[PDB]
């Protein structure tokens, strides 16, 4: 809804970073939404183009989920989360999505 | 200029020698 | 008795000031542009401002021996210091009408054993010295040891 | 290694083919025609100075400022080559080295990267060492700006005299009254009392 | 060159041209509103007696300051053309 | 393209000249009526009169105003001759 | 690309005749004073290497 | 906080959104880090290198992150090496080895 | 300063102004962190930041300075310098840490010659 | 004082301008931080920065001067010197160390 | 020096603007010179080298220092040389052998 | 005379205006600092800085005459004769000290 | 007793801000810049605060010896800590002029068999007696057992 | 000029060596 405020355009940038944010926002939305998991922070590197020479880099997706009090979380889940997110970002390599939870452990 | 670094280097130097010869001689 | 005469303003009044921010009594003498201070502190304090940069032929001979004088004995309460002879030398009135001469000095000091002179000490030995005598400038003061070592680079 | 008379007649003469483009490109006849170009534009007279006069003088001032040039070439590479003193290939070596330099003077450091980038050349270390295929284009470019940014310049009085004058004759109640006809006479005058011509021609020649 | 030095070489631009058309202008604005003040006050109900006047008075202050505005105008001019192998860059 | 990479195109262009001309038009008009509504008022009968408030004023906004139109405009160029490769495709 | 390549000057063209006629002077030519703003602008921009920055990136 | 980009003016230039943009993403780093158990603040920096041309292979950016623990909440390996992977995937184009990782006391946590 | 600095901002801001404002902010900001260091009590940073050139011959690099006041007998470790040493030479882009000195209060350089 | 001057409101300023603002600017922080070294009591700092060209033309490189006094008899330490010679170097774009000049209230070059 | 510079003047002409910013320069560095102990005034005279016509060749600017010391406070070597590389340094490519420092009897210093 | 001379200006300045005045100020501010000097009594500077012209071929190297009044017996050294020379060339761009002619109250030569 | 003497306006309200959040009593000694803390608790404290970051010869001797018993006794408050000897080697007052020098602690502890000491505690050691002397930076600290293996990284 | 900078450079190491035999042969 943050993209439906009422406001004048400002810029494609401004556009851009705007979507950004709001898929950001709805892909942690799901992830809390799954049993286990209290809250999802979901951070997205969308890839800069180069200048002359072509090169397609990857995105990456950076994914802290607080599991709930002390419940955590099994590998199908450390799969259907990665397979959500990777979807989500247009050439997603799941390879690039990173996992943690609200100690720090790497669950991917 | 130049010339009075080389002439500092060259004294630190021989003081140096000297305290080491010194430094033995002493005790 | 006397820390400084012929003091001009701008070097009384730094003077002065350091004097009050040591909480040290002073009398500025009235139109003598001289400061009498404590006796027992008058060469201690002549070479603590010194560090802070501050400020006939007999006759002369007289004056220029009781000037080196002087000189040695308020370079002598340097704690480092065992003793030190000072030596004035300004040519007579340059006789040569072209030739121009320059006042030096040359300052000797006997330290005690396995003591040393410290930068900040022989930098004020230097001033002392060259604010003593008319138009010498720090850099005709030559600082030896007894050994003849060369302290002033 | 040296070459053979008639291959060297055969260069000579190739490269005689291409005298306009070394001209155009390398010289600074380019920036010259286009200040020309613009302030007869400017005047208000498209077509007072017949385009042959313009190119002429444009071609006799190329040759006024790159006289120098031509000197350094001629003592350092030609004269040994026509006294037999060195092959055709030095020669035209060291002949590069002055036009070169001469060019790297007039040229900026920002379109000699945009070239230098696009072309996938490897670090550079100074000037010493830029290819001349390299340096053609940003020299070219910047003698496009360089030329552009000088008739913008000159641009200007005119536009003071030409809205004087339309604002002397609009708060006269004149809502009809063309400006153009008034201005030319007026731009006339002004260039001819500030001795425009000369002047121009002089403030070319030390820009280079 | 940068945006700045074009404000300054249009301020400077500007500066000239105001002081070319103020000389002008002034006088016959001045003309214009006195006649029109004094059809006002007369009620002489007709717009095209202010004209005559101004040109007078436009033509005056040319007979009266042309040499001028003509002169400061060169001292531009000359310092512009002689700044051209500087501005580049 | 399409009417859309077109349209849209064009009106964000269009919004920059719109608020590149906006300060200058703005006080041509507001000083246009001020002088009209204070002629209206004596009853003084002219039409040259507003022109040289207008002048003033167009020349003294852009004084005030130049940089920011300036940087404006330069901005909008450059983005969109950066952008230029991709709009093809 | 050139259809859009024209855009900024026919914005600068536009802006320069609607000032100058609102403002009153209708009798002056639009393009004549427009000209130098618009070497102006593509000299401020630098024009040329951002055009071919462009032209080679678009492949 | 991303919200400094919503309440802005129209005047804004690219380098002003840009900025703005990098401003925003320390601020929502920082907050996640934090948001980690034995972190009671986080600090990010980033340096994002501009447009090349001047260069040749261009470069990549570099970030560097201060964090405060709780009395004694010593970060453990796989928290530094959770840490290195979120900034390092929020920018884009970060390697890893270009994230500094340091701690209240000025011990490097990574290297 | 820094951020904050950055906030009533009038239309006339040439790019130069923008970039230079731009600098002022990082130099406080990472101050502003390193005090954030236990044994700082004040720091103060200067970056020296030159826009390119692509001769590697005359080609230099983004250098910084960074004075520290260090509370009373607070010295600062060798990984504490190191730490500071990463922190400044991350957030200046392309800053090699060789070009990042740091010096106390008293004037001793805690980083290397 | 430096930055601060920077901000005063100004419109008639031109790029000139906005350079030798800079310089000063830069010049009062950097004797700002050199005073604020214990020893010294105040700073000058003269940057001479040479007006630069956008051509391939003499890259050349600046200067400083560094006036210091010190407290009543607080010489600096050789790494006082060196320290204020690193400090000045880094906050000029293209600064060699060996073109800072570094001098006491006496007239005595610690350089 | 730059209260001169900040006189909320309009814009005169570039050849004003440099000659402000020459005066400029001189008060702030006869200021720094005065700074020095043994100085009770200065005054520093700068020509900078105006270029030339149809030529690239480039000439060195020259300054010229004159000081008023305090009474018999004579200039050490050390001194006379620091006065150089200051004046040196504050102007673009000035080789300090173009400084000449003079005294208040007209004795050349350097 | 002085560097007032040049802050106080009309609106109406021509660069031949704007120069002449810079030359006054320089005249000025020379013979300021040459009085400043103990012997020196008052003094008056004249600049002859030659208008660039390519009508010509070399542009005559820069003169200038200086003029001193002398306190009473107060003979300038010839240490001050030279010093004298060094700081009129050096105000002056490109002034060869050989072109600075140093005068006396009386009319006597005190440079060659 | 005292807890902690001569700490800045800044370490002293860190160190009353955790001691109220502890719920410890505490008295901080007008203008004396010291804590007095209940005397059963001192030891336990220092060594919780710690963890927290918080904060002649023979006199020296002696002064540098019961500073050396201080730390010790209270390292030995640790749980894992059998005994510990703290030895403080900081230089006499550099005589060398040009060279610079800087103190170094070694701590040696003796450990309840089968007991560690983790990295919390390790550091809460190397800070304690880093705080506790002037100039001494935790890296100086070297931290050892019984069997001579070295603890500090 | 050079001159003066070259003589004085040779008194100093003149000196210098004096000094160093003045050093031993004192005691």
């Amino acid at each position: 809804e943050l993209l439906d405020q009422e406001k004048f355009g400002i810029s494609q940038f401004s556009e851009q970073v705007n979507y950004q944010r709001a898929l950001e926002g709805e892909l942690a939305r799901t992830i809390e939404t799954l049993g286990p998991v209290k809250s999802a922070r979901v951070h997205l590197a969308m890839p800069k183009p180069s200048l002359f020479v072509r090169e397609q880099k990857s995105p990456s997706a950076s994914v802290t989920v607080t599991l709930e009090p002390g419940r955590a979380l099994d590998e199908g889940q450390i799969s259907a989360v990665v397979h959500l997110v990777s979807s989500a970002v247009a050439g997603l390599p799941p390879g690039n999505v990173t996992l943690v939870d609200q100690s720090g452990h790497l669950l991917t | 200029d130049l010339n009075d670094a080389q002439l500092k280097f060259a004294n630190d130097v021989e003081s140096r020698i000297q305290r080491r010869i010194e430094a033995i001689l002493s005790p | 008795r006397t820390l400084f005469s012929n003091l001009s303003d701008q070097d009384g009044g730094a003077i002065v000031a350091q004097l009050t921010q040591m909480n040290i009594p002073y009398r500025f003498a009235n139109g003598s542009g001289a400061i009498e201070v404590p006796a027992d502190k008058v060469h201690e304090l002549r070479l603590r401002l010194a560090q802070q940069g501050l400020p006939q032929f007999s006759e002369q001979v007289n004056y220029q021996r009781a000037l080196e004088g002087e000189l040695a004995r308020t370079i002598e309460t340097l704690g480092p210091v065992k003793s030190a002879r000072v030596h004035l030398a300004m040519p007579k009135p340059s006789l040569f009408v072209r030739e121009q001469k320059s006042p030096s000095a040359s300052v000797t000091v006997t330290l005690e054993p396995g003591r040393a002179l410290d930068e900040g000490q022989i930098s004020a030995v230097v001033h002392l010295v060259s604010s003593a005598v008319a138009g010498l400038p720090p850099g005709n003061v030559t600082l030896v040891d007894q050994s003849g070592h060369l302290l002033t680079q | 290694q040296s070459w053979s008379l008639s291959v060297q007649t055969l260069v000579f003469i190739t490269s005689l083919t291409f005298l306009p483009a070394i001209l155009l490109m390398m010289t600074s006849f380019t920036r010259i025609i286009i200040v020309f170009g613009l302030l007869r534009n400017a005047l208000g007279t498209p077509s007072a100075p017949p385009n042959q006069v313009l190119l002429g003088l444009a071609l006799f001032l190329t040759f006024f400022i790159m006289s120098p040039v031509i000197d350094k070439i001629y003592v350092d590479a030609y004269q040994p080559f026509s006294e037999q003193k060195i092959s055709m290939q030095e020669a035209l070596d060291k002949g590069a080295q002055p036009l070169r330099a001469f060019m790297l003077r007039q040229t900026r450091e920002a379109d000699l990267a945009l070239f230098a980038r696009l072309a996938n050349s490897g670090p550079l270390q100074g000037p010493e060492a830029v290819p001349m295929r390299i340096l053609l284009p940003a020299y070219v470019t910047s003698e496009l700006k360089t030329a552009f940014q000088i008739g913008f310049t000159i641009f200007i009085p005119f536009l003071i005299i030409d809205l004087v004058i339309a604002s002397v004759l609009m708060a006269l109640g004149m809502m009809m009254v063309p400006p153009a006809t008034i201005a030319l006479p007026f731009k006339l005058m002004l260039f001819v009392l500030v001795d425009g011509w000369q002047l121009l021609m002089g403030s070319l020649a030390q820009s280079f | 060159m940068t945006p700045e030095s074009v404000m300054m070489m249009g301020t400077e631009a500007m500066k000239v041209a105001l002081a070319l058309a103020a000389p002008l202008l002034l006088v016959a604005l001045i003309t214009g509103l006195i006649i029109s003040i004094l059809q006002a006050a007369t009620q002489i109900n007709e717009m095209t007696l202010s004209f005559i006047p101004k040109i007078v008075a436009v033509f005056i202050a040319i007979i009266v300051a042309g040499p001028w505005m003509l002169n400061l105008l060169l001292d531009y001019v000359r310092t512009l053309f002689s700044n051209l192998p500087y501005i580049i860059g």
